[PDB]
């Protein structure tokens, strides 16, 4: 019916996220982040060339780990901010400008990474709900892909 | 005191409690910054882009959200030196051009400590571990 | 595989896990949520039942039909003639769909995780693996279930 | 279909004589009693069941038939308070019947009388009104499109 | 199998089911009550820890060492060098007893029924089959768990 | 060993830093700290750990050793309120140590002081009294029979 | 329209600034703000309010108009969890607008942006997401049929 | 009548009885169940909103508009210019239907029984009779409510 | 920021919560003045008649009771300009001869804000609305 990320979907996404997120160590975050990227790079050959600065071709590099940690931190802040849309919108604008002025990064890549997350999550999260997860992920990306090319 | 292996495990767990999953993050971040600008109002001039004049705004709250995310990332890496430094280096870049005094870093350091202690209670707050490990983190942010 | 006794137990454990009222729908939604989490690729085989929306009246009807199938098959576990006739009937409905038999292996995993997770610790995985095989073998005819 | 209070009553009396804990033997016992009855009321409908070997109601082919029929009625009843799903469930059953030539709507009305005649003998304090109120709409949805 | 994502899934599901305090003992007793129900002949292999009486302190001590071993091994799932060294240590303790490898398969079934029975419907049976094979492989060195 | 209330405290404080949800990584960080410390207090015992490659405390073999030791300590602690099973668990542990020629009872005392020194740096509101009450009994029972 | 949880939030936030205990005075202060704002975004719509004396937004006639509009919005919001009645309530509202020649669908979008701009200044912890989820559906249904 | 103090009393008692959320719908349904019980012939006047079935969405929409009108009108009790302009607006909607004025008297009785029945013993019947007359007067322009 | 119509409705409601019916008034007023005299002890000399030396006394509590009553009256009139000014003029008289600096008015302004925020929570406190409308109120008190 409606593709809107509802209040109930937000609670569900946070649950799916919590019962998979490590409060104290990054071992669990890295694994999930890297897994997603490996999946994106294998579905979008070109994409890898956008992470040259963080050593995209060296998934286990010290600097790509740092990047994955930042990606996951950013997604963590957003998912938690689903409970306070006002601030979320601000946070999502700041993420937008961070992804703008970087040729290649388009709404196409985000649709690809969404698919990557949809494949990685069920393997790591228990009771994963793809539909609820999907609606709020998109809600999140739409604020990040504001000023981007298709 | 030194930010040793043990102190690092301590800080990690205490931080996990204080920071938590997400429901208490807004208040945690508020408490911290209300303390910063109270003790050092002059610091506000540096946050004109994110409404440093009013920390009740969504714009600043988003900022406070990024800062905490910054600490979370570092604390989460206090046991992975190699990756911790790469990260501390990134944060260093994000600040390198803003002219942050060693005094302000200390103020934000104390804000954060009072905030965590306020979050988990004076009863368990490990002052030494926190002071030694936060300075390790600030040092990284300032190049060194 | 699946001797008279194993059948008596799987019938017992299934009834308990299956339950009454809405508890059946819940059991069914869990089963399919797991089937699709185990193998996301299997979801597209069900476009004919709006699998893209699991809360849709069409997909819920499918859920009900399937667990209704498992329930009648399991109930007839102690009567070969009746049982094998229904397995043939079910085979007859699935064959024209040319499904990869490996999907029936995933289905079984999900069924065990769902009945097991509902029944609790005294779940008899060995018994269920042996008997589910009889079922899969009957529906697919694939000797991979021998 | 029928009200929440009516359906709840029906769903309860049904679960009384049908549930996962009820052996297949007692199912086809109800299965044969119903179909024997249907046939007496409408002798001409019996041949419609030649594929399931109606010739021998004690046969596996026929046993498996009445078992899947009762299973179908069971889903119907249990989904009485989930209109959306029931509409989809009955629309499926309908199609499955419209495909069989020779099936008349009257035969479904007959099955209704059989259920209203046979059930009381099996259920405790059978409520004929709540059942009539829930069975009719159900039977009509499954007999939609039949001549 | 047992890729990194499955190891994480397994560490998480295990932590929840194993629990704390005396809940570990309960889980421990369920695991073994299943192992012996699935293979009554395996009980005689444990006379050295008075398996003839599962409530005896001798057998409860054994139950504790075995589940403590599952825990430490699962906790190392993310570090090969540490994991393998410890699996070899366990292999060194099981080898001299000339144990039939089929019992490790029984163990696995019992463990799945117990973790899932305790964890609930979201139990990931496939992930556990894959990763348990890895554990069994290390302890028996037998390619049966390939 | 020690009282239900005393044990309750120990078990609770221990679970705070050790449990199934605690990555093995931090488990060997505590392990290296513990054994590094034992070595400074009793240098002559380091040799005893040659088969687990104590020459390289970052080796898979030694990491596994400490994981294994903390795991035993975990079992002892979690069984404090089961005097029978713990007597058994400790007798077994004792056998595993006596066999190691060179193991002096006094080395176990040193470990005792190391734990009492390190745990407070790790645990919130560490209770040295409740731990001493419970640890000492465990310690005496595990080192029972050592020269 | 929108979910029970989403509506719950909207209804609750709305009642915070609008309810039977809120004097009509503040009701037209919000009304004037809303319409003044609509006019700045779409000056060509101001003419549409001539029969309610929009030339003098302090006139009894216009004050009554806004009171009447906020009252409709109130009905829509308070009926979000009654999909049937709201479909009816919105069809009626729709009829009352289509009749007004000159009313462009786009004018309703502008109102949408005005509400989303003004409400946050009025409501505590305004939830733009829950409102968008509920308002948009209402908006589309009320402007359904406008050119 | 309906002096300023009575208007305030009325605004207060109304707010309490009308309530929030679905409580308004309950009040709404009680008001109308009384109107039709008091004058069964008035029901036929509402075929345009399917009064033949009061649970129908058509009639519930009507119930909502009518009580929403009572609310907005009562909320304006303290501002003549706004009040009268809105009463004239309502008069403009009721006039073309050539409604017998006696029904407005029935309405008033039903409203009092409903507000008081919900508000409790402190219901100020006199204040409500006075102020309702003012509302009725504006909608019908009939001096019957003088 | 401007104390517009919307900001005024906001302040009114937030104030209603913070001020309340009567049970929490003593504590609300205490919190406010403990903050005033802490930040500006020199201000006490002006309240020698109502025991400004000890705000725990009934005499001062009565004073604190009148001040809050003053704000309540103004906030309650933020939508009736004509009457608001007449009132602000009265309060202006009651102070006109006491030599209240613009700095003190700002201090009491902040005391009141922290007090309301402490009363309704940082989570909902509308900083801009409150700052703009309280200054409108102080301005009136100081003639202008
Ligand atoms: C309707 O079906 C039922 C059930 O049969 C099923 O459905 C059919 C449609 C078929 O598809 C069947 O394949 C399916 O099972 C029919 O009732 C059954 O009929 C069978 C006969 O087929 C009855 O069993 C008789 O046969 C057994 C076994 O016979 C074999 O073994 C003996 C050695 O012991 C050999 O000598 C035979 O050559 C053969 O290989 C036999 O033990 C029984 O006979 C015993 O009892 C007699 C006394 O009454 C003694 O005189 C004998 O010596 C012997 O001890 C059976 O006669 C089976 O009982 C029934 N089942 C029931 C519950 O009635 C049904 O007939 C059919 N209806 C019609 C008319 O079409
Ligand atoms: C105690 O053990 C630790 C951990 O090692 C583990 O434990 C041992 C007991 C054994 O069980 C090991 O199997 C187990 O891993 C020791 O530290 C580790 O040691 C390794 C190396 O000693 C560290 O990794 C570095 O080593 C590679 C070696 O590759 C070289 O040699 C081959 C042929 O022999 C050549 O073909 C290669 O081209 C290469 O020359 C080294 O290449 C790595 O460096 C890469 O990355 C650089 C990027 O900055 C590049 O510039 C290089 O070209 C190259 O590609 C690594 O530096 C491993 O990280 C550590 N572990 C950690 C995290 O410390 C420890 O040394 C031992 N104690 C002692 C003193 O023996
Ligand atoms: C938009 O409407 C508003 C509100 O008015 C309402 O809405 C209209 C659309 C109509 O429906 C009106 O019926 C309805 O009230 C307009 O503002 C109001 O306007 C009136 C006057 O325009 C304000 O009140 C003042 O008016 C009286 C008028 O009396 C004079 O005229 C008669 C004969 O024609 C003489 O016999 C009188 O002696 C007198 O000269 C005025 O006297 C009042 O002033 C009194 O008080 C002063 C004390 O300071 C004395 O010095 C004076 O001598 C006198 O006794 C009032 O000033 C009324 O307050 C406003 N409402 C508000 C609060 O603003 C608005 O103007 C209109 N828009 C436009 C531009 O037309
Ligand atoms: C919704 C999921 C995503 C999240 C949460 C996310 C988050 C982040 C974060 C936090 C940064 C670092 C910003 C900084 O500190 O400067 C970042 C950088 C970046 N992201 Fe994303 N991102 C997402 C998806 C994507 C996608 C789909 C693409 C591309 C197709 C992309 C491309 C990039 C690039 C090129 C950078 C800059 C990396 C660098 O050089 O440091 N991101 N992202
Ligand atoms: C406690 C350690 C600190 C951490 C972890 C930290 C982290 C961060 C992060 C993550 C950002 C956002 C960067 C971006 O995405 O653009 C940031 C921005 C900023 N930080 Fe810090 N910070 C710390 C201390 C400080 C201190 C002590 C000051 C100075 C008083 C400061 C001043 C700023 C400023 C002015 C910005 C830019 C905000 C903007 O306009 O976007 N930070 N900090
Ligand atoms: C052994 C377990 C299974 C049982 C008991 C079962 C049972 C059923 C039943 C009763 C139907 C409805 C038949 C009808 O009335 O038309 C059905 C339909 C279907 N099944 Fe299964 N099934 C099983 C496994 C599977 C598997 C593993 C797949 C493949 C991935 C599958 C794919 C389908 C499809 C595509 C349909 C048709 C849905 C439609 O009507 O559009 N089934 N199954
Ligand atoms: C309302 C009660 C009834 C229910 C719930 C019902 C249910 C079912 C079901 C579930 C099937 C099997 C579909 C499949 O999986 O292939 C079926 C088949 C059939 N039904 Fe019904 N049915 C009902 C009444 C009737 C009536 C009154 C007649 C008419 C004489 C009838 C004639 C048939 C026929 C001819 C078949 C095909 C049998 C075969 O496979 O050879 N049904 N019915
Ligand atoms: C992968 C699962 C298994 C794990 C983690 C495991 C772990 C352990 C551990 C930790 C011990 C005690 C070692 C010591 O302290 O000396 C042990 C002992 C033993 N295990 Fe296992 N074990 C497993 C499977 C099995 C299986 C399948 C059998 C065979 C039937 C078995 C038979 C034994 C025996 C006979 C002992 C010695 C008991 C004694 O002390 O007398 N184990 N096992
Ligand atoms: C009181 C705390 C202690 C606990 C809980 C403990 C526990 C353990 C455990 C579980 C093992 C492995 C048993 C196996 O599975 O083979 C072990 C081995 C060993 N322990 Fe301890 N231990 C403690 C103190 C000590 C002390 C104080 C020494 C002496 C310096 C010591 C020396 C050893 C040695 C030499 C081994 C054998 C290592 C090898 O396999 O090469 N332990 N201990
Ligand atoms: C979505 C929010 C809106 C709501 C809830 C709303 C509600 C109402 C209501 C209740 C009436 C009075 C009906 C009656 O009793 O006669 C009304 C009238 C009217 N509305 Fe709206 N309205 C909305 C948006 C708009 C917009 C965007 C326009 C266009 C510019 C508009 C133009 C009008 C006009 C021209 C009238 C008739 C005024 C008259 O009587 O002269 N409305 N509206
Ligand atoms: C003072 C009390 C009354 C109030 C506040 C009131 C209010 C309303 C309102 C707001 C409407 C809907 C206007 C629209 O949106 O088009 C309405 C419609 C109507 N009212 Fe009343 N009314 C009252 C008394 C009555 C009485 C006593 C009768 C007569 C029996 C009556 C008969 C009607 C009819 C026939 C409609 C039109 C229904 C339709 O849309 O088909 N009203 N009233
Ligand atoms: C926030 C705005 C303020 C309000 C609403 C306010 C209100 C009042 C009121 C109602 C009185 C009692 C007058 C009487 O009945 O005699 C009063 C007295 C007084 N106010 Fe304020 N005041 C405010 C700010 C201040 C400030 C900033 C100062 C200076 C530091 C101040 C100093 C005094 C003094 C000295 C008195 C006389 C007390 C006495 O001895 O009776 N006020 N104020
Ligand atoms: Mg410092
Ligand atoms: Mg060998
Ligand atoms: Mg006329
Ligand atoms: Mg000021």
């Amino acid at each position: 019916s409606s593709n809107s990320c509802t209040t109930e979907d937000r609670r569900e996404m946070q649950l799916m996220w919590a019962n998979v997120w490590s409060a104290q160590f990054t071992g669990r975050r890295l694994a999930i982040a890297q897994a997603v990227f490996k999946d994106l790079f294998a579905h979008v050959p070109d994409a890898v060339g956008l992470f040259d600065r963080v050593h995209g071709t060296e998934i286990d590099s010290s600097e790509f780990k740092a990047h994955c940690i930042r990606v996951v931190n950013g997604l963590d802040s957003a998912i938690g901010l689903l409970s306070d849309p006002s601030t979320l919108n601000e946070q999502l604008s700041h993420l937008a400008t961070q992804h703008q002025e970087r040729a290649g990064v388009t709404k196409g890549g985000f649709s690809a990474i969404a698919q990557s997350f949809l494949r990685v999550m069920p393997q790591v999260a228990s009771c994963f709900n793809p539909d609820a997860w999907s609606r709020c992920f998109n809600r999140i990306t739409n604020g990040m892909t504001e000023g981007l090319a298709e | 005191s030194e930010c040793g292996p043990l102190q690092r495990l301590k800080v990690k767990r205490q931080w996990a409690e204080a920071y938590g999953s997400g429901n208490g993050r807004e208040e945690f971040g508020h408490f911290i910054w209300a303390n910063v600008f109270k003790v050092a109002p002059s610091a506000r001039d540096m946050f004109k882009r994110v409404r440093g004049d009013n920390i009740y705004t969504p714009a600043f709250r988003a900022h406070a959200t990024r800062v905490l995310g910054g600490l979370d990332m570092c604390v989460a890496l206090l046991d992975d030196e190699s990756v911790l430094n790469t990260q501390l280096a990134h944060l260093a870049s994000q600040h390198s051009s803003r002219g942050v005094s060693a005094e302000q870093y200390n103020v934000v350091e104390h804000a954060v400590m009072m905030g965590v202690e306020h979050e988990i209670g004076q009863n368990v707050f490990d002052k030494d571990a926190w002071q030694a490990c936060l300075d390790v983190i600030t040092s990284g942010i300032q190049g060194n | 595989d699946c001797n008279i006794l194993q059948r008596l137990k799987v019938k017992m454990q299934w009834a308990k896990a299956y339950g009454f009222g809405t508890e059946r729908a819940k059991f069914g939604n869990s089963l399919w949520t797991s089937i699709f989490n185990y193998a996301p690729d299997a979801r597209d085989l069900f476009k004919s039942v709006k699998s893209e929306d699991m809360r849709s009246p069409q997909f819920k009807a499918h859920i009900a039909r399937v667990i209704g199938g498992l329930d009648r098959v399991i109930s007839m576990f102690d009567n070969e003639d009746a049982l094998n006739a229904d397995l043939e009937h079910l085979k007859s409905q699935h064959d024209p769909r040319g499904l990869d038999a490996l999907n029936f292996v995933v289905f079984g995993k999900a069924l065990f995780a769902t009945v097991g997770g509902q029944f609790g610790v005294c779940f008899d995985l060995p018994a269920w693996e042996s008997c589910y095989k009889v079922i899969a073998m009957g529906i697919t005819g694939n000797d991979m279930f021998s | 279909f029928c009200s929440e209070a009516d359906a709840t009553i029906v769903i309860k009396q049904w679960n009384q004589i049908y549930n996962a804990g009820i052996g297949a033997k007692s199912r086809w016992t109800m299965g044969n009693e119903i179909f024997s009855s249907l046939f007496k009321l409408k002798p001409e409908s019996e041949v419609l069941f030649n594929n399931v070997n109606v010739a021998n109601m004690s046969s596996g082919a026929f046993h498996a038939h009445t078992v899947r029929v009762l299973s179908g009625l069971d889903m119907g009843i249990n989904y009485l308070n989930d209109a959306g799903t029931l509409t989809s469930l009955t629309a499926h059953l309908a199609a499955q019947h419209v495909a069989r030539t020779g099936l008349k709507a009257v035969y479904f009305d007959a099955m209704g009388k059989v259920l209203m005649t046979v059930l009381p003998s099996l259920i405790d304090n059978f409520n004929p009104d709540a059942w009539r109120n829930c069975l009719l709409p159900l039977k009509n949805a499954i007999a939609k499109g039949l001549p």
